[PDB]
């Protein structure tokens, strides 16, 4: 059987945007197996060893006059570059939720809205005008890898004939709250 | 003088020592060879380089590490000798076709009863 | 913050096994074929609006491999210990017989980026239309990984998803079935 | 074994005439030479072919040729003086313009 | 000065000029081979074979010609480090026929790539452009000022001797070796090729530069 | 619209 030990080595270059790309700082790290050796952080300017391991990296690379130029400057050739190559179907990308209630057996009630592109969603409760809030729980956000998200939000409940239970979300997909109304 | 110059000429070691071969070549040349011949044999190189800065492994490799810190020189390392490597060994330049090969070491390689 | 993108890379020995991929909010944009050398777009979409030289990934993780190597030995041949995976099976939406559907199965918080995973309906190995996605990247170093397979809900069918790794005890079988 | 010798150690009278043979194996663009190491001593560059009369003249009264044909580069010579007694070596360069060696023939003149 | 790549696309430094023991050795090569152990295979196999053949030649053929330039062992270095990520997948993929002719695709598009980073940087030196030029200049010189000149191979260091004779004053040849080792070269082509051999006009970038008007 | 990437470097030594 396979039982050799294993090496790994990791690269990232992290772009990280705030407020449109106004504030933009650039994360380089080096990780071997699965600690971080060594970085570059475009708000401190120059390599820094992580570790022990990583000091080496940092002194060799820093005195790359060249290599520091390019990545002080990467936030704006690299990083805002990749940002606008790509925003019309990242950023500005929107799927409406497809949301539908149904019971469950444990009463319980599930809300679940489903394949929507942000996942930045709002899932509310509704009983016929009020607005449950203690029998509420949600799984939180799921990303399903497809560049979809899904969360189920269930509810505590104690229905009477005639209720009418409602869920409602908004997500920037649309403008308006969706809704869905249950009757049991 | 000579055009490539190898040194030392003769050489003795204890099992375990660490020897070090050195080659100068005035001939201008970029690339430069290093092989050991055992009596009755061929040539079968060790390491080569192709300028200054350069090594790469050659046939034979295997306890040999070579250095090339000049145009001139190629020197031929071995970390921890071994009876294995009593031989004889031969440096060349080379930069138009032919090498041009140097009178060649003696290596004797003793102990280990 | 707002948005994040990374350019994901790793080499692991002795598997002698590479990847090149752009990351956006958690979601992959791409990634480059080891093998083929070619870039996959995530979306079919992104393709028509954007491009990468494959070549590109080529240069980076051949400079990769090369670093391993002497991190390995600076390092003292300090090996990786093994994180188990963590295993959840769910469909892409709720499920109602006679829907076509999609099995999802999460292998998340795992290292080395190494992984078997098969489907497994009745105990039976299932392939058609099965599908992947490449080693994904996490915060704490450690790797994400998404397996799908389309499927008609029913009341008798009972799925699984077995998944293999250094990190387990034995492989992981997750249970799926309707209600 | 690119390049190779049948011949382990061959003994000619003074003044006869000898033939080294050598079969190569690279087959597409053989650059062959043909090296004499005396006792004591470094090979030596004793005739090389590069690419064009198959009949190589080398020095000392000695000649090699080059048959793509039976792929083969023999060397041979008029009159054996006792002055050759040493081992020779055909080989073919490499890649870094290495060269790697046949077997070797050594040639006992009496 | 006559690229390999007339318009060059700007290279990539990946500091990897450093880097020794990255060309791999016959035993290296040929336990790669052994993998492809199937009739089906030793066609395409065969092809492999002359890639890699043809992609040695390529990388020294690099060496031999512009160690004058400093990023040229970078450039080496790349395609070595590129060939062993080929490897891998040659190595999980012995008797994968489309994919190794996907990989022998491979090494032309590095060797091409490592062309164009070449083309880019001395494109980026003007004074090797000269100084590449001028050797090119002073061997075309020496093909005329050896007609009947007597040079001696199977001893010592003839051409640096001829070459310290024929310019041994020219402040490039006292101050630059690789300058020197050009010219050096070039006394052993004008002998070859005046020797009957055509062959030396497409051996490399020097010789077809001097065999030609 | 190309995206662009940053060059893996080699470790010290």
């Amino acid at each position: 059987g396979d039982t050799r030990p294993r090496f790994l080595w990791q690269l990232k270059f992290e772009c990280h945007f705030f407020n449109g790309t106004e504030r933009v700082r650039l994360l380089e790290r080096c990780i071997y197996n699965q600690e971080e050796s060594v970085r570059f952080d475009s708000d401190v300017g120059e390599y820094r060893a992580v570790t022990e391991l990583g000091r080496p990296d940092a002194e060799y690379w820093n005195s790359q006059k060249d290599l520091l130029e390019q990545r002080r400057a990467a936030v704006d050739t690299y990083c805002r570059h990749n940002y606008g190559v790509g925003e019309s179907f990242t950023v500005q990308r929107r799927v409406e939720p497809k949301v539908t209630v149904y019971p469950s057996k444990t009463n319980l009630l599930v809300c679940s809205v489903s394949g929507f592109y942000p996942g930045s969603i709002e899932v509310r409760w509704f009983r016929n005008g009020q607005e449950e809030k203690a029998g509420v729980v949600s799984t939180g956000l799921i990303q399903n890898g497809d560049w979809t998200f899904q969360t189920l939000v269930m509810l505590e409940t104690v229905p009477r004939s005639g209720e009418v239970y409602t869920c409602q979300v908004e997500h920037p997909s649309v403008t308006s709250p969706l809704t869905v109304e249950w009757r049991a | 003088e000579a055009a490539v110059t190898q040194s030392p000429r003769n050489k003795v070691a204890v099992t375990g020592e660490k020897v070090t071969l050195s080659c100068n070549q005035t001939n201008n040349h970029n690339n430069m060879y290093w092989y050991r011949q055992d009596t009755g044999h061929e040539l079968r190189l060790i390491h080569y380089s192709y300028g200054a800065g350069s090594t790469e492994k050659g046939d034979i490799p295997d306890g040999y590490k070579a250095s090339r810190p000049s145009q001139e020189n190629f020197s031929l390392i071995l970390e921890s000798a071994t009876p294995s490597q009593t031989s004889v060994y031969f440096c060349a330049s080379g930069g138009g076709g032919t090498l041009y090969f140097g009178a060649g070491t003696r290596l004797s390689v003793l102990s280990s009863a | 913050e707002e948005h994040v993108i990374i350019q994901a890379e790793f080499y692991l020995n002795p598997d002698q096994s590479g990847e090149f991929m752009f990351d956006f909010d958690g979601d992959e944009i791409f990634h480059v074929d080891m093998a083929k050398k070619e870039t996959v777009w995530r979306l079919e979409e992104f393709g028509r609006f954007a491009s990468f030289e494959a070549q590109g990934a080529l240069a980076n993780i051949a400079v990769d491999k090369a670093n391993l190597e002497i991190m390995t030995k600076r390092s003292n041949y300090t090996p990786i210990t093994n994180v188990p995976p963590e295993v959840t099976v769910l469909t892409n939406s709720p499920v109602e017989l006679r829907e076509p559907n999609v099995l999802i199965c999460f292998i998340d918080k795992f290292t080395p980026p190494v992984v078997n995973v098969t489907w497994l309906r009745n105990g039976k190995p299932v392939t058609t239309g099965v599908s992947e996605t490449v080693f994904l990247p996490r915060e704490d170093h450690l790797f994400r990984k998404f397996h799908y397979l389309p499927f008609l809900p029913s009341t008798e069918d009972v799925y699984d998803c077995r998944v293999e790794h250094w990190g387990l005890d034995e492989p992981l079988l997750k249970h799926w079935e309707f209600d | 074994q690119s390049v190779t010798q049948p011949d382990a150690r061959v003994t000619v009278s003074e003044g006869a005439s000898l033939q080294l043979r050598c079969k190569y194996s690279y087959s597409a663009t053989p650059y062959l030479f043909w090296y004499v190491q005396y006792p004591r001593q470094g090979p030596q560059l004793l005739l090389k072919y590069y690419s064009g009369d198959p009949v190589v003249q080398g020095v000392n009264g000695f000649e090699a040729e080059f048959s793509k044909s039976n792929s083969s580069f023999h060397l041979r010579k008029a009159s054996v003086h006792r002055s050759d007694s040493a081992v020779y070596f055909c080989a073919v360069s490499g890649f870094a313009s290495a060269l790697t060696f046949g077997s070797g023939t050594k040639v006992i003149v009496l | 000065m006559k690229l390999r790549v007339e318009n060059p696309k700007k290279a990539q430094k990946h500091f990897v000029q450093n880097l020794n023991n990255v060309v791999f050795t016959n035993k290296e090569l040929e336990d790669i081979y052994n993998l492809s152990n199937k009739e089906e295979t030793k066609e395409v196999l065969k092809l492999f074979k002359l890639k890699v053949n043809q992609f040695y030649r390529h990388a020294f053929g690099i060496v031999n010609d512009y160690n004058g330039l400093l990023e040229y062992k970078e450039i080496f270095n790349m395609m070595f480090l590129k060939l062993s990520v080929v490897f891998d997948t040659q190595r999980k993929e012995a008797n994968n026929v489309e994919q190794i002719k996907r990989n022998i695709a491979i090494l032309d598009e590095i060797m091409a790539k490592a062309d164009n980073d070449l083309s880019y940087f001395i494109s980026q030196n003007k004074n090797f452009q000269e100084l590449w030029d001028k050797a090119v200049k002073l061997t075309k010189e020496m093909k005329i000022k050896l007609k009947g000149q007597k040079l001696d191979l199977r001893d010592g260091e003839v051409a640096i001797n001829k070459v310290r004779e024929l310019f041994g004053s020219d402040k490039n040849v006292k101050e630059l070796w690789w300058f020197r080792s050009l010219l050096v070269k070039g006394v052993y082509l004008i002998k070859r090729y005046y020797e009957g051999d055509i062959e030396l006009k497409t051996t490399s970038d020097f010789a077809k530069a001097v065999f030609e008007d | 619209p190309k995206y662009v990437k940053q060059n893996t470097l080699k470790l010290a030594t």
